[PDB]
């Protein structure tokens, strides 16, 4: 009927990539490197965000069924990233997308795109299309942030702050194999429980339940504190590395 | 899995001939060999590689993957034409989008002019196209291209709507670019002769409308060879646009442009006066200019003409057989 | 692109329909033959009918009816085109010269509307004030007869009454009244409007609706004395007008469905009847004369008079003379005496007017070993059935071999001095459990005989119920001597087995020469038959020996020989089968991509398939592996008549709605997907239906080439008898007839005013394209019966092309040798 699109964290363990010999860090940087490229890229060619989204979760599925020795991370997204187009409704040339990634990457980089970058990408497109197994529509963290957010009431401003902070983690997200882990439902509703401890807001109170103190049982049944708390964690371990503190 | 398409050969089905050309590539009729039930095979090329894989086959493939309606033609699986090349570079082979294979089309039975079809067809035909193009506009998609070439019928009576190739999402909330010429001149609404851009999903209800016509007379209602020639055959019948039914229509470019000979009052229930009143009220409703006007795809179901029907025993088409020799 | 010509060899003979009335002069008697898009007036004599004008229309002729309007002296002319080109028409005589004047013209076609099942029905009001015309469902259309209305403009009115089955103009009413019978679910039931052009609508009719039987066919109006109308059924006829009825059901018409009626005493006291076994009956009208004065309808009578040829339509013209005008038989002119002859019959024919009928099949044989060619067509129906042998010598020498059974095909095979005949006869159920042959045919009249004892589908467990009176269809393989045509061999197939095609070849090692037929079992329940036989005769010193059967599973509608191979379709399936050392047929390949394989034509190894509804499709055997491939289709959907394989290249096809198309390979496969489409090249409206296409030529050529312009020979038949050949042309000399045409549309003046353009555009209900490919012969070879004046002005400024000089100016001389040339393929 429809395939299969995640894995346990403890399955991370024996992608390609890692039984080839990559540790665990090295392909997390190779993950975080090659979907913010297709970030970076899409964003200069004035891309939707869900057009973005949608080249990144293509990556992070492709590298559960290849490795990154032997597929070359920046050829790939760009690849994930044309095809998202067409996918989404925001098409552009695939000469377009190289020239933006030659004026992204250094020279280095643009060696893997070879002797003839266009080619490197277009040639890529049947494996992926063949990976993906052709399930071409994905959905998001972003829909679902925005359709819980509309059923809360209250302070208008203390609202758009958790949607904006929450946004930001669901942006940060896409660097993670937290797409491979979690439906994008739970996603939304983790960034909406992360911005709330952040802001110091009760989220429930701006339910039609405002005494259910579990409030997002009522736009995901069946999840669990322990998955918003270890999705948090994750998202919050990215700021932990990075300079970046919260965004608060 | 079932789930795993791309991967199966078509090495799986026996080809029995070319039933159509398509945009991508011919359509072929199949047999699967492991089941024997026959199949409609899309020879999908990325061999020009213009711009890769196509996107109108990209949009049958993510739009019929999510739609399920028993009026909507299925998609059964994606197979490769062979993996022998061994590199991928090497590999130029087509791609197959497998459906369920349907007997006839509704352009075929009526140009042929074989089948006449009875109040009680046209209402089980109908009944069957509105329930499936409102699913599909429920789930906000939009078909763009309904013509009768592209309602497929079974010997049985099942009718389903199959060319997505020019289907996209419709978003009201937000105001999007559009193609300025989507429908097949015969079928296209008037909004869309005079360039509206952002199109509601009643554009498919006036090609749906245009066929109700059509299935009562057995010719097409609206036929030209151009834009202009079309708006003033339409305007003949359903009257000239003008703000006093259609207040919408100077802000549309081409009004000024486009005026038809005269400003014609509507004589459509004049013209069509041999049609029982529970259809001609219906065609009416869906025929009307102003896209904000005309009936929806849930309100035609909600009719006199359509809601009764009983789909439970449904009237077979009269596909004759022997006679016509 | 492809270039072809298609000209007439024999016009339509088929007689559609005929009216008598004073149109040439207000003194003469006139009887005018409508044949399909030709229109025969002829003057009414005491020893028959003497000619004197014929004219062509660019159309079928649908309506034709004579009236004459207060102020005319002499009776106008209606007709109205299958294509809804309506005219005035009028004739004037100056001296020697005559010619045909359009008074009034237009098209009378709606945007939008439903054709009718009855087809167009036309009528005119007694006091000649409006035509009506029965176009659509749903919808009346009135043409006031005004002087003003040159065009014919006309205005609809609604009609309640969807499903109309016959309407006509009552005499003695106040306003112009239609009395009609409609179909609705309860019945069939007769009423009455009047018809308003003050106001444009109906208003309530001047007597109220009855109830009528479930088969009325037809509406007789009657005149004073009597008025109101009489209703024809297939058991019953009735008289209805207000309070008045009447109704006799004898049983001599339950016999037979009645089809047509004429008015033979003007009062209305008689009128002629005729049914589709060819009784001729005499309609009475018994009156009485009450104490007030008033005549009155007392009772009807029905008396048979005799046999006549199965009638489309009937006309008394005058004295004992009545003309039989026949579509499905010769047409008749017959006296009817007052007193019986000795064997009880009224009826004696007089004229025996040649009609090839329909034309079911047809092949092309020299009997004679002169280079020459003649055509033995299968020709007519039912007691009218018969082959007909033609040959060129300036006319046409037609024989005629009466089989007084329906022929459906031909094959001739030399081996055996002799042809093979497929034919049907009707047996009605009798009392015995058996049936019974309503008149001895060829089938029965055969000198040696036989019955097919085949066990094949001996199974049964199947009910077929029989009711005593139905018909039956009994078919029949007829071996023909070819210089006696005697009916040397009679083999009747099984019971509900119909014989569908028909071959004589060699197969295989085989020496010896077989007819092969292939058949389908139909049972009534059967919506498409299930069942079949390939069955090989061999005919071998006077009698047919059954060599082998091969069961099917379906209808074996065409077979062809295919190099040694039996070439067969079966339903959908197209297969090639074997012919074993064992005297057996063996399947080799099939294909199954068809929904139904009507026609199958050969050429070297590629086959041309004709469907019901999916066109033409080009198959290629493939004898390195062994099976079938598909070249190309045609995806333009057509109901086909018949096909013709032209050339390699080139295919010719004819549609049910009396079209004409070439298609061609697209011979530039740049892609796959451009040589698997085969592109219509060619559009025509023949305006006939033709059943079969025939290679070959009439024209007596031994030894002898003139290198005509055209090149290629294929005659084709037509269900009302027209005979046309279909021939190609180069590049050069098309763009030249072509060019022509143009100039001869301008200046050659149109009956009706019918834009010829118009009339060849191929025409659907849905599609209306212009022609494209075809020269319409036979207004090429008007050319050279326009007067001078106007042979002058056609050549103006015309310029060859493609020749031995590249620009060369036409002159009126040089024109007329070429058609003459052009006239000689015929
Ligand atoms: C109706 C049938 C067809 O194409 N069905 C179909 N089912 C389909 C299901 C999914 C997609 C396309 C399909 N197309 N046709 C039309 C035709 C024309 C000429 C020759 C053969 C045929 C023939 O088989």
């Amino acid at each position: 009927t429809k395939p299969c699109w995640y894995w346990d964290k403890k399955d991370l363990a024996h992608t390609p990539s890692q039984l080839e010999g990559l540790d665990p860090a090295t392909e997390a940087r190779y993950r975080r490197e090659g979907a913010r490229f297709i970030f970076d890229v899409g964003t200069r060619l004035g891309l939707h965000y869900d057009t973005l989204a949608t080249g990144i979760i293509y990556f992070h599925r492709f590298y559960m069924f290849h490795s990154f020795k032997q597929f070359p991370r920046y050829v790939t997204g760009a690849c994930c990233l044309f095809l998202a187009g067409k996918v989404e409704e925001t098409p552009k040339k695939c000469k377009d997308i190289i020239k933006t990634a030659r004026s992204l990457l250094n020279d280095v980089q643009f060696g893997q795109f070879g002797d003839d970058p266009k080619e490197e990408v277009m040639v890529l497109e049947r494996i992926l299309l063949q990976t993906i197994k052709f399930d071409l529509q994905v959905e998001h963290p972003y829909q679902f942030l925005l359709k819980y957010a509309k059923q809360l009431k209250g302070d208008k401003n203390k609202i758009q702050k958790l949607v904006q902070m929450a946004w930001t983690f669901v942006n940060d997200s896409l660097c993670t194999t937290l797409s491979l882990q979690w439906e994008p439902e739970i996603i939304a509703v983790a960034v909406m429980y992360l911005a709330g401890r952040l802001c110091k807001f009760e989220i429930q109170e701006w339910t039609s339940k405002p005494m259910y103190r579990r409030w997002w049982e009522q736009f995901v049944q069946d999840v669990p504190v322990d998955v918003l708390e270890d999705i948090c964690h994750q998202i919050l371990d990215l700021y932990s590395q990075g300079k970046q503190q919260m965004p608060h | 899995t079932e789930s795993d398409w791309g991967k199966r050969c078509v090495d799986k089905f026996d080809i029995i001939g070319i039933i159509g050309e398509g945009t991508y590539g011919q359509v072929y009729k199949a047999k699967d060999k492991d089941t024997g039930e026959l199949v409609a095979l899309k020879k999908v090329r990325l061999d020009n590689e213009k711009e890769g894989f196509p996107i109108t086959a990209i949009r049958e493939i993510k739009i019929l993957r999510q739609l399920i309606h028993r009026s909507v033609v299925n998609m059964k699986e994606i197979v490769t034409d062979k993996q022998d090349a061994l590199d991928f570079k090497k590999d130029k082979g087509a791609f197959y989008l497998v459906f369920e294979y349907m007997d006839h089309d509704l352009m075929g039975l009526l140009e042929s002019g074989l089948v006449h079809f009875s109040e009680d067809h046209i209402k089980s035909f109908m009944k069957q196209l509105m329930e499936g193009l409102e699913y599909c506009h429920k789930k906000n998609f939009l078909h763009r291209d309904i013509k009768c070439s592209n309602i497929l019928l079974n010997n049985s009576g099942q009718i389903k709507l199959a060319d997505f190739g020019l289907a996209r999402l419709y978003n009201s909330e937000e105001s999007r670019p559009y193609t300025n010429k989507v429908i097949t001149l015969w079928y296209r609404p008037p909004e869309l002769l005079l360039g509206e851009e952002r199109y509601t999903p009643a554009i498919d209800v006036w090609s749906c409308g245009c066929i109700l016509g059509e299935l009562f007379t057995k010719k097409p209602i609206f036929q030209a060879n151009l834009e202009l020639a079309q708006l003033e055959l339409i305007s003949r019948l359903c009257g000239s646009p003008c703000p006093a039914v259609w207040p919408d229509v100077i802000r549309l470019p081409y009004f000024n442009t486009m005026k038809p000979k005269k400003q014609y009052r509507r004589r459509l229930r004049e013209e069509f006066s041999f049609i029982p009143s529970a259809a001609l009220d219906l065609l009416d409703h869906m025929l009307t200019l102003d896209p904000s006007k005309r009936c929806t795809a849930e309100q035609t179901l909600q009719s006199d003409f359509l809601k009764d029907v009983e789909l439970s025993k449904m009237a077979p088409p009269d596909l004759p057989h022997w006679q016509d020799c | 692109m492809s270039y072809n010509y298609v000209v007439t060899a024999q016009k339509p003979t088929a007689v559609n329909g005929c009216v008598t009335g004073h149109f040439t002069s207000a003194e003469d008697l006139n009887l005018l033959i409508a044949k399909n898009t030709r229109l025969e007036i002829y003057v009414v004599t005491a020893e028959g009918l003497r000619p004197v004008k014929e004219v062509g229309m660019y159309g079928k002729i649908a309506v034709m009816e004579l009236f004459r309007p207060k102020g005319e002296s002499k009776d106008l002319l209606f007709i109205l085109t299958a294509k809804y080109n309506a005219c005035i028409l009028e004739y004037k005589q100056s001296g020697e010269s005559i010619d045909i004047i359009t008074r009034a013209h237009g098209n009378v076609q709606d945007r939008i509307g439903r054709p009718s099942e009855t087809g167009i029905i036309g009528i005119i009001d007694p006091e000649c004030r409006m035509i009506g015309l029965r176009l659509y469902d749903g919808l009346f259309k009135v043409i006031p007869l005004d002087r003003d209305n040159k065009e014919l403009k006309a205005f609809n009115i609604r009609l309640e009454e969807l499903h109309v089955i016959d309407v006509k103009f009552l005499y003695g009413c106040q306003a112009p009244t239609i009395c009609f019978v409609y179909q609705d679910p309860q019945g069939r039931h007769v009423k009455t409007y009047e018809v308003s052009l003050r106001e444009k609508e109906f208003n309530k009719g001047p007597w109220k609706q009855e109830n009528v039987e479930a088969e009325a066919s037809m509406v007789i109006a009657v005149p004073e004395p009597f008025g109101g109308a009489i209703i024809i059924g297939q058991e019953s006829i009735t008289y209805h007008n207000g309070d008045k009825y009447l109704a006799i059901a004898p049983p001599i018409i339950k016999q037979s469905t009645i089809v047509c009626h004429n008015r033979v005493d003007p009062n209305g006291s008689r009128y002629l009847l005729g049914d589709m076994e060819g009784r001729l009956f005499m309609l009475l009208l018994e009156k009485e004369e009450q104490m007030d004065g008033t005549v009155t309808l007392k009772d009807l009578r029905v008396e048979l008079l005799g046999e006549t040829s199965i009638a489309e339509c009937l006309t008394y013209l005058d004295n004992g003379v009545v003309f039989v005008g026949s579509r499905l038989g010769d047409s008749q002119l017959v006296k009817l005496n007052v007193d019986s002859n000795e064997q009880g019959s009224y009826v004696v024919a007089m004229e025996t007017f040649t009609n090839l009928g329909p034309i079911v099949d047809m092949c092309v044989v020299d009997l004679e070993r002169q280079g020459q060619g003649q055509l033995v067509t299968c020709s007519g129906a039912f007691k009218e059935g018969s082959l007909r042998i033609i040959r060129n010598g300036q006319k046409l020498h037609i024989r005629t071999v009466p089989l007084y059974e329906s022929p459906r095909k031909i094959c001739y095979q030399e081996v055996s001095q002799c042809f093979g005949v497929l034919s049907s006869r009707i047996e009605v159920q009798d009392t015995s459990g058996g049936t019974t042959a309503l008149r001895p045919s060829a089938s029965t009249q055969a000198l040696s005989s036989s019955v097919s004892s085949s066990k094949l589908f001996s199974s049964s467990t199947a009910p077929h119920e029989t009711s005593f009176g139905e018909e039956v269809e009994v078919h029949n393989l007829l071996i023909i001597d070819q210089h006696t045509f005697e009916v040397l061999h009679a083999h009747q197939f099984l019971q509900n087995e119909y014989a569908l095609s028909l071959v004589s070849c060699k197969l295989g090692k085989d020496p010896n020469t077989y007819f092969i037929v292939g058949t389908a079992m139909v049972y009534p329940e059967e919506a498409e038959p299930k069942q079949g036989r390939i069955v090989v005769f061999q005919y071998s010193d006077g009698k047919l020996q059954t060599v082998a059967e091969k069961e099917v599973k379906g209808a074996v509608y065409s077979m062809v020989e295919f190099n040694g191979k039996l070439l067969a379709s079966i339903n959908s399936t197209v297969r090639l089968y074997e012919w074993t050392t064992e005297k057996e047929l063996r399947t080799e390949c099939n294909h199954y991509n068809n929904i139904m394989a009507l026609y199958l034509k050969t050429k070297g190894d590629f086959i041309l398939v004709g469907d019901l509804m999916r066109s033409v499709l080009l198959l290629a055997y493939k004898p390195m592996e062994g099976n079938f491939e598909e070249i190309a289709r045609d995806f333009n959907p057509n109901w086909m008549s018949a096909v013709e394989i032209l050339d390699d290249d080139n295919f010719l096809g004819a549609e049910n709605a009396f079209n004409l198309f070439v298609c061609q390979k697209d011979s530039a496969a740049t892609t796959d997907e451009e040589r698997q489409h085969l592109q219509e090249v060619g559009l025509f409206h023949l305006g006939e239906f033709v059943n079969v296409f025939c290679h070959g030529s009439l024209v007596m050529q031994n030894l002898g080439e003139t290198s005509t312009p055209t090149q290629g020979s294929v005659l084709f038949g037509t269900v009302n008898g027209m005979i046309g050949l279909v021939t190609s042309l180069s590049e050069s000399w098309y763009n030249l007839l072509l060019d022509m045409q143009n100039r001869l549309n301008k200046v050659i003046k149109s009956v009706g005013k019918i834009e010829h353009s118009f009339w060849r555009s191929f025409h659907t209900e849905r599609k209306t394209e212009p022609a494209t490919g075809f020269i319409d012969g036979d207004l090429i070879e008007s050319f050279l019966d326009i007067s001078r004046p106007k042979m002058q002005e056609v050549v103006a400024n015309l310029q060859y092309d493609d020749g031995s000089g590249m620009k060369r100016e036409a002159t009126a001389d040089d024109l007329i040798k070429v058609v003459e040339e052009l006239t000689r393929i015929h």
